[PDB]
DNA sequence: CACACACTCTCCAATTCTCTAA
DNA sequence: TTAGAGAATTGGAGAGTGTGTTTTTTTTTTTTTTT
């Protein structure tokens, strides 16, 4: 009885703001948004019932009512500016932008959270998609243009002449950009209390009919935000950074480009060429699929019995079978219907903390050209300021600052420091002093102590948010160090203390995410690479990194051939390679994982014919098998060692480890 | 009352009269070795004798979950480390 | 092949030496065919030509 | 009717896990 | 850090409740509109 009557209350404030086809302001329209706003704030975090949203959602009141009142106020603001109770006129558009803050913030559910607001968190995360969907597509976007008036009427005023109240309303307007954008679909939370039948989840689109996949993407952001010239808000508001506009700026822009990738940038009838090779491709792994497809019907029946040891007359059927007698093998060993167990694991703004890496967001060729030079103007406008404005926040409240602030400003920063080292590399108009602000030793000091205590806590996300910068700390020292002492005192202090740290994770992080372990290969090739320009030892770190979990995980990554990448084979295959000759370790790689990973790799269903992986691969795999034939003949106890692990004893391990 | 219990890898069926002695026997008389044919080829080959054996002393489970359990069996079980090191002292002896 | 005591290999070894090195002179001199002088539609290899022509 | 199918109700030993082991 | 003694959980066979069939429209009258 009482949620009918909460509804009640909802439609009869409704019918009482007004409607339409101008908008009209209905009586006491002040004091029925302020009765909304304290209806909204009492069930919110007070009683923490999540159900006023709902009723505002149902009405359609952000769509019918609340976006006419910006809308018709845009007009008369835009007559006052050009012209040469606007006080009135103008305290009415503060209530419904705070109003529309409040329900677009994001919604968090943790297990401390009661089951009212899990309950209703699937059915308002649809609604959280459908304010931004029609907020984008309401004539350009235009809510936006008012939006950062609630901004320009405050920061007008001079810096030090600021309001200890206006101030809050910069921070109220400037939420509203970050939670618009971030709004992303949720999860389909399956009841997992029975276990589920022999059919699984049907539909996994948490989209409701008025929402599509086109209209709720990054590139429609985007688009909204060019065509609402908020790009020139956006820059003019970090050119006045000389406190409370830094930590909601930090992520405003940032939840745009938190999983964007920059290759997408430069491509390296113009998106129909990548669509003719993609034909090819795709036409070459079919062919290689009907390989295997009998010439006939399935019904025809080809029966054979295969002569194996011990004059076995064990029956497998398959005409195609009869062609090769590895088929005849391979259909052996499928036939049994006997699988074992696998075991298997976003709390903050989905991106690298839960993206793989063919989620690369379609963009417009315009929008991917407007998109280039906006961060580029950002990085040339106030990149360095902002991070040092920044770092003094950063350097205090280090067990104050919650999980959300580690993954939405590690990601930002690494990813940032990303953009501009490869768009130097592309393109040499950009100088490296533009990133090269970065390297002070408190900054460096202070986001290796936050990797560091990440790890004793067993948070894996915000660890992996900060191998994710700890790589191009790697790649810009070794950028500033060839194009060339400031880049010493931030890479000689992983003598002893830090040499642990990094030789630890891959050995235990192969239980988890493939980004997770995607993050400790790139350690360890850049860390090969600095170092190599100077000779504390070349020989002694490369001995710490020859270990058996360290294999695993490196092999582990290359089973996923069907997703990997030419740099992602690349850097796995080349860890080996390099150590070929430098090294002479390869006694440790005499694991079956490795060699059914070759057969693998040469196999046409595996690697591309016409690319450029496995012809490299292929020369190599020819020596590996002449280094196996060498080893394997020297030893007849090494037929059947190379299946079991090593062994501990003391003589054995230099015995076979090493051949004496 | 009780479902007959899957057969696992026991030690004593990792030293079947199809097993070690077969393996070790037919090492050097088995398959053949050329770097002219295609090493996808050899691979196969070589991959063969230790798929067959698989097969007809455990038919029950399939290549890599063979492998994967028998891997965690070495790195757990120190019985089979005791018998590679006592075939390696034997081996020493030449 | 199953049931059979038959080898795949061997049998598969003679078809491909009956399929080039064969000539129509054979069908012609195994029906007894007294017309068997042409030289070109009999002593020609009949199933390369047939190849020739599949290509 | 009853034999065979589909499936809810129900249940111990092999498979995983983390406290105490070497 | 290693080979080995302790907790803790849940999938694969089986007890069981309720199903699902076989199961049919021929041939023969009677009417009605065209032929």
């Amino acid at each position: 009885f009482s949620l009918t009557v909460l509804r009640a209350r909802i439609a009869l404030l409704a019918t009482a703001i007004g409607g339409p086809p101008p908008y009209k302001l209905g009586d006491d329209c002040l004091a029925c948004l302020k009765d909304l706003k304290r209806w909204f704030k009492l069930v919110d975090d007070q009683q923490k019932r999540w159900d006023v949203a709902m009723a505002v959602a149902e009405y359609r009141i952000l769509t019918d009512d609340l976006l006419p009142i910006l809308i018709d106020w845009e007009n008369k603001c835009s007559l006052a500016a050009k012209l040469a109770n606007k006080a009135y006129y103008d305290k009415i558009a503060l209530n419904c932008l705070q109003l529309l803050v409040l329900m677009t913030w994001p919604l968090i559910v943790t297990e401390q959270s009661s089951s009212n607001q899990i309950t209703l968190y699937g059915e308002l995360k649809k609604h959280q998609l459908v304010y931004k969907k029609t907020i984008l597509s309401m004539e350009s976007g235009k809510v936006l243009r008012a939006a950062i008036r609630l901004a320009l009427d405050v920061i007008k005023i001079d810096r030090l002449s600021r309001t200890p109240r206006d101030n809050m309303v910069l921070k109220l307007v400037l939420n509203f950009f970050r939670n618009v954008i971030a709004i992303e679909p949720g999860e389909f939370t399956i009841n997992t209390k029975k276990s589920m039948p022999k059919k699984g989840i049907t539909s996994i689109d948490t989209l409701p009919p008025n929402v599509s996949m086109d209209d709720i993407s990054l590139n429609t952001v985007i688009s909204s935000f060019h065509k609402n010239k908020v790009f020139g808000f956006l820059l003019t508001l970090t050119s006045s950074l000389s406190d409370f506009i830094n930590i909601p700026l930090l992520e405003i822009m940032f939840y745009f480009t938190k999983d964007v990738n920059q290759e997408l940038l430069f491509p390296r009838t113009s998106a129909g060429f990548e669509l003719s090779k993609l034909l090819q491709k795709e036409h070459q792994m079919r062919k290689n699929v009907i390989k295997h497809t009998s010439a006939r019907h399935s019904r025809f029946g080809g029966l054979l019995s295969i002569q194996t040891p011990d004059k076995t007359r064990l029956t497998v059927s398959g005409s195609q079978a009869l062609v090769d007698e590895k088929i005849a093998l391979q259909k052996l060993d499928d036939s049994k219907k006997w699988n074992k167990r696998i075991i298997k694991k976003e709390g903050l703004p989905n991106s690298l903390l839960n993206s793989q890496t063919g989620k690369a967001i379609f963009f417009t060729e315009s929008n991917g050209k407007h998109f280039k030079e906006f961060i580029n103007n950002f990085i040339d406008s106030g990149f360095n300021i902002l991070l040092h404005s920044v770092t003094n926040y950063f350097t205090t409240e280090q067990d104050r600052m919650v999980t959300l602030e580690q993954v939405e400003y590690l990601l930002f920063f690494a990813w940032f420091v990303k953009y501009q080292l490869l768009r130097s590399k592309i393109d040499n108009s950009a100088d490296i002093k533009q990133v090269s602000e970065a390297l002070k030793e408190v900054t460096f000091i202070l986001v290796s102590s936050l990797l560091r205590s990440a790890y004793d806590l067993k948070n894996w996300t915000v660890t992996h948010a900060g191998m994710i910068a700890f790589n191009e700390l790697l790649n810009l020292v070794s950028r500033t160090k060839a194009a060339q002492d400031i880049e010493f005192i931030v890479s000689r202090l992983f003598s002893d203390e830090r040499i642990q740290l990094l030789s630890n994770l891959p050995k235990i992080g192969s239980k988890y995410s493939l980004q997770f372990m995607k993050s400790c290969i790139e350690l360890t090739h850049s860390v090969l690479k600095v170092l190599e320009q100077y000779s504390v030892n070349f020989q002694k770190v490369q001995a710490n990194y020859m270990t058996e979990p360290v294999i695993e995980t490196y092999i582990n990554f290359l089973e996923r051939f069907r997703e990997l990448e030419d740099d992602s084979i690349k850097k796995v295959f080349s860890f080996f390679h390099r150590v070929f000759v430098q090294a002479k370790e390869q006694a440790l790689l005499f694991r079956f994982d490795l060699i059914i990973l070759l057969r693998e790799m040469l196999s046409p269903d595996g690697l591309d014919r016409m690319s450029r992986s496995r012809k490299y691969v292929s020369q190599f795999s020819d020596y590996f098998l002449a280094r196996l034939k060498k080893r394997l003949k020297k030893s007849p106890a090494w037929f059947v060692g190379l299946l079991f692990p090593p062994l501990h004893n003391s003589e054995v391990g230099f015995y076979q480890r090493y051949g004496e | 009352r009780k479902r007959r219990p899957q057969v696992k890898l026991t030690a004593e069926k990792l030293l079947s009269d199809k097993g070690l002695p077969y393996v070790l026997k037919n090492a050097h008389k088995r398959i053949r070795i050329s770097s002219k044919k295609n090493s996808y080829d050899n691979l196969s080959n070589i991959i063969q004798f230790y798929q067959l054996w698989a097969h007809e002393l455990f038919p029950k489970a399939k290549f890599k979950d063979f492998m994967k359990i028998c891997q965690t069996v070495g790195k757990t079980d120190p019985v089979l480390r005791e018998y590679r090191v006592s075939l390696f002292r034997d081996e020493m002896g030449m | 092949i199953w049931g059979t005591n038959v080898s795949i290999q061997e049998c598969t070894t003679n078809f491909r030496n009956f399929l080039m090195s064969f000539k129509y002179k054979f069908r012609k001199i195994l029906d007894e065919r007294e017309e068997f002088i042409n030289n070109t539609t009999d002593e020609e290899l009949y199933y390369i030509k047939q190849l020739n022509e599949m290509r």
